[PDB]
DNA sequence: CGTGCATAGTCATTCATG
DNA sequence: CATGAATGACTATGCACG
């Protein structure tokens, strides 16, 4: 047995796999939590295994092959180097994993190998998955149809535009700009109530990237057309002091200390430039690089063309939307996120409802029989079985089957406390929750207030000043 | 370095290219050592359509072992050369890659019909009495999940032992192969020069209007 | 503040240090469980993560990750390839872990990668962990004092000498062969009854290594030598068939049957002697190798010599009792192991007699409390706390602490079923019991004779014919 | 390759020795970079007391890095040779090859008194706020659990990248706070007697020496 | 060239012993 | 130079894009 294929047909399928997996599955960020799969792996799966903030930390080797084992069928060094960047504070923002030990820095150090390191979830990182154990989101199964693994996650906080993402994968590719996690939630807030909004007006709130490296960013021009478009280019520039000299305390996003001392330094060896007179002490808590005929501004001003102190920043803000490579700008990237804000909500709340509900029908049970409590236990005295107790009980003061179950397996301690008072409190609690849930479910309006206070909980707790400025 | 057959016969000798040493090991295995010759590379393959070339280590073995030569020429030294990766995604690349090297070089040997495919499973399900099935992709799934179970993902050849991968990928009394051909070269060509080429303006034109993302 | 030490006092410090880690803790087998740490991780590891033969495979590097994270802070490597060789058959004699995929073989390829192959601990193995949960076994904390761990295992079959170990620290290196499951035991039940026992007598059980690969074992005299001492030399001969051709059916344990070949046909082309005519023709299910003037038994016998066809083996034959590095014999060997098996039986059954007194005390609780059932219900209801339940109960009927809770916990449909005779014959039960085990526990003979029934049981289960042949 | 200081002063700079790339970047970062230089080496070191030695790429840095020489001649390069190892026990045996290597070759440098051993943490244990303990082997863990009593949690540096870079300063580097050994040799014939026999070639002794000296207890 | 996820590999060293 | 646990690292590839 033999199939015969052509080149041209057997080339396409097996180009149109790939392609798309790499898109989708490694690459390019969903747009509603800013995430590519690895990363969401790694986040669930530490969570599930609850690593979090407030806990201890954990020897990230076991962290690896968890995932490896459960979720993720790829390379142990894939995914842990993944789990590296997210506890690196000069690449993410907002950090969504705190890690002990050496993990690399801006001098381009390499990142002390997994046997070394400990890692955790961070405090931010929760809300990201908060109300996941809530059915609030699409699940699917994983590689081995042993246990199942969230498509994305409820997304708390609009992770996507807050930590940037870049970016390479058949015919896309992918650059992100981090933002400031107030900023950004501000716009998010004002397009909820104002949906029809210019971006002009956006820009108000979300008025240019926030660089976790601080550093200087000019093109408001050009901004706003990476954020229209989803393409632009901006210039960054290091941030300068003169000293009697010159101090740098800043450098430019996704560029690399180390290598740019010696660039400058070559400057001087080479003499390219006049006065060059090039040493860097930067310790544990602060960046500085110190630099006759003071020339000073032509050196300076040289400096920024001829090397990396002062670069451009190029937006290709394409993210994952309904499946399919897209390429974005803010308003795309704001609306989608919140449209999905209110698939969890609704889903949180009838999930909530629901279970509500069961416990609600099971305390009108209980309380029924807190009244003939006396012939109930009589009842199961003289039943054979368990089975048969409950069985019993449903033909004679017809309960219902859960809230037999419920009657029967009560302890016996449980009994001391014969109390309707304290049983009809509960049920006035969950009356009470049911009908407000029922309300949101109901009430879009509600709904996006509840979209608006949540949002603005968390702006309120990590919320932090801007570290870039814009020129 | 190839683990090569007993006999040394151009008529009837199959040579069996790899992902690498791990997969080759399961190979090696299970195998008829008469007329079947394993040789791994290191993982994904020069993108030849894309001097830097033949220095390239894999791409100079694989020439080497071959006889041949990049012109070409011909009968050396098998009768197939059949290319056998990870059932996965990444094997599709992989697949890709060395046929855009094939075809681009070693044209005659493609227009031939000595380049072949091995489609190796994917997924195998289970259910002193068992019962087995095999699966290829995502979709061959859902069936075999309806009609069944554990499940199990070779996440790589040297993940399945060596009975297996005989019984149902390598003895050809019960394998199935993919025979290549080429049916036009100007339609050839176009493709492999989007797919695999340099450009991407178009690569990308070609996903957006053919890739079903559903 | 610096501290001044010599040059010979600090090397004597950190070395000793290091000798005694890498004597113990590293290369050299406990000569009562015959297995070295990294072993014992693994499977105390891979079964508390229930990793058993019975219930489906697991992806060894989430295996590996979890041991360097809770016992054994080293390289993911040193773990995983020790573990590959635990699921090697023509290494090991009785296999302690099934892998699935490639994991080498006698050509000498190497195993897949961990990511690649999946695990389990094999039967036998469980064996080896029975009754650990039975507190049978000093255990130890981890590294971190996060978890604890066992010290040695129980052992229901006697590793060290049925799976052999080698072999290499600073001072002393070991090699032990492997050895016929059944016929060890064989050896072992008689000295438990005979344990004044000679070598000459334990020789006629335990006759000598058995290998995985089958080969000829030749020399009597060095390895009486070998079971006295601890140190001995063998011979060892490729099974040799002759078809009308030289047909190789098997070679020596250790031996690279790759190599092996080469070095054969190396002879033929290097022509060293003379009717050389060699191929390997060997699949899945048998090892064959094939080899005018048929000068046969000139080319044969001149191959065991110049070849590795017919090797010696060594006997080095070093384990760790008493903390320490011990070169021993069959006798030492074998002594020890029974010892151990006795602590370990008196252990299970001072456990298992303390868990049988306390349910036999909250059984004869029950009993009492169904004479009294109305007034206990009663005084129950009557009661304010789930705890004031209790000390009520208490004071009153003067039940005990255990038995309270006991009494007051019980579900509801444990009401149903008020019936003396069902305790009655679990006390029964209990009673027998434990006054069967008290015997155990002071009775030293009929402890003795419980390990010789746990034993044959054993040697029946996974007895195994000979494979190797003695000359 | 080597983490050099920024001064070029053979009078207050040190070489600190390393047993990796990971632990090297907790030395680099936690660090004076005015003076002190860091030079990581792969794993375990050759034997030198056991050609096959200059033609080892890790010896071979070693000294083109200190100057001097194997002979020797002394003042380059630096005043402090420090040898900064895991503080396990593999720690120990790369500080016990390490050291036989400068005693047999690099001799003046040793008998001078310009080898040093840094002393890092093994366990730091714990109980806004927070006290905490650093053990450096197993005797001393026994007594910092007492203190701690309960709630404690204990952590063990598998190796020093493991730690971060205000610990391996605070507590191992930092010349203020910091404690050093420094390696003096009190005979010369005692020394070789027992680094011929630990680190030497025979074996047959060494067996001898762990048998009548290691307390195996 | 580097960037971030992926494909897949390799090398030095110790220690005892034939 | 293997052998078995350890110490500690490195290299080639695709992919878009400035
Ligand atoms: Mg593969
Ligand atoms: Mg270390």
């Amino acid at each position: 047995n033999i199939q015969n294929m052509s080149l041209e047909d057997i080339m396409g399928e097996r180009f149109g796999r790939y392609s798309k997996y790499i898109i989708q599955d490694r690459a390019l960020p969903d747009i509603r939590d800013g995430l590519k799969p690895v990363q969401r792996r790694i986040l669930y799966s530490m969570n599930k295994d609850s690593n979090t903030f407030d806990k201890s930390y954990r020897k990230s080797a076991k962290s690896v092959g968890n995932i490896m084992g459960n979720f993720h069928p790829h390379g142990d060094s894939s995914i842990y180097d993944a789990m590296v960047r997210m506890s690196q504070n000069w690449k993410n923002r907002e950090i969504l994993v705190e890690m002990h030990g050496n993990n690399g820095s801006m001098d381009g150090d390499p990142p002390a190998a997994m046997r070394y390191t400990e890692a955790r979830l961070s405090e931010i990182a929760g809300y990201l998955l908060q109300d996941i154990e809530k059915k609030t989101v699409p699940f699917a199964w994983n590689f081995d149809d042993t246990e199942k693994e969230p498509t994305v996650l409820p997304a708390a906080f609009p992770n996507l535009l807050v930590n940037g993402s870049t970016g390479i994968s058949a015919g896309y590719a992918t650059d992100i700009p981090p933002h400031n996690l107030a900023e950004v939630i501000d716009a998010a807030v004002y397009m909820i109530d104002h949906p029809t909004a210019k971006i002009d007006k956006l820009m108000e709130f979300l008025p240019g990237p926030d660089f976790p490296t601080g550093a200087i960013i000019q093109g408001r021009d050009e901004i706003k057309k990476a954020y229209e478009t989803g393409k632009g280019r901006v210039v960054v520039r290091s941030k300068t002091e003169i000293e009697k000299q010159i101090v740098i305390t800043e450098i430019p996003y996704e560029i690399n200390k180390a290598n740019l001392v010696k660039k400058i330094d070559d400057v001087r060896v080479n003499n390219k430039v006049a006065g060059i007179a090039v040493r860097d002490e930067s310790d544990r808590d602060g960046l500085r690089i110190a630099i006759k005929d003071a020339n000073t501004e032509l050196v300076l001003n040289y400096l920024f063309k001829y090397t990396d102190l002062q670069i451009n920043y190029n937006f290709n803000m394409v993210a994952i939307d309904n499946f399919t490579p897209r390429q974005v700008g803010i308003v795309p990237i704001l609306s989608s996120y919140i449209a999905h804000r209110r698939e969890v909500i609704l889903a949180r709340s009838r999930f909530d409802k629901e279970k509500a509900e069961k416990r609600l029908h099971i305390v009108e049970g209980l309380i029924r029989v807190i009244s003939i409590l006396d012939e109930v236990i009589a009842l199961i005295r003289a039943s054979e079985n368990k089975a048969d107790a409950k069985e019993n009980l449903k033909v004679s003061y017809d309960f219902t089957e859960e809230q037999a179950e419920a009657i029967v397996t009560l302890q016996l301690y449980r009994l001391t406390n014969t109390d309707v008072v304290v049983l009809q409190e509960e049920e006035a609690e969950l009356r009470e929750k049911i009908a407000m849930l029922a309300a949101i479910i109901g009430d879009e309006r509600t709904m996006y207030n509840l979209m608006k206070k949540e949002l603005r909980e968390v702006k309120k707790k990590f919320a932090t000043p801007r570290l870039s400025s814009l020129e | 370095k190839l683990t090569p057959a007993q006999s040394k016969n151009p008529a009837k000798n199959e040579l069996y290219l790899v992902e690498g040493d791990s997969a080759g090991g399961s190979a090696k295995q299970g195998r008829d050592r008469k007329f079947q010759a394993i040789l791994p590379l290191r993982g994904k393959v020069i993108n030849t359509a894309k001097a830097d070339i033949l220095k390239n280590e894999e791409i100079n073995t694989m020439i080497y072992t071959i006889g041949a030569g990049v012109d070409f020429s011909i009968e050396a030294n098998y009768d197939k050369i059949i290319i056998m990766t990870d059932a996965d995604t990444d094997g599709a690349h992989i697949q890709t890659l060395l046929l855009t090297f094939f075809y681009r070089y070693m044209r005659p040997l493609v227009e031939a019909g000595h380049v072949y495919i091995a489609l190796p499973p994917l997924y195998k399900m289970s259910k002193k009495k068992e019962e087995v099935a095999y699966a290829w992709t995502d979709g061959e799934l859902e069936e075999l999940r309806k009609q069944f179970a554990t499940l199990q993902r070779y996440k790589g050849l040297g993940e399945m032992n060596a009975d297996q991968l005989w019984e149902t990928t390598m003895n050809p009394e019960t394998r199935t192969l993919i025979r290549v051909t080429i049916e036009d070269l100007a339609r050839a060509e176009r493709r492999v020069n989007v797919l695999m080429g340099d450009k991407v303006e178009p690569r990308r034109k070609w996903i957006e209007d053919n890739v079903k993302f559903t």
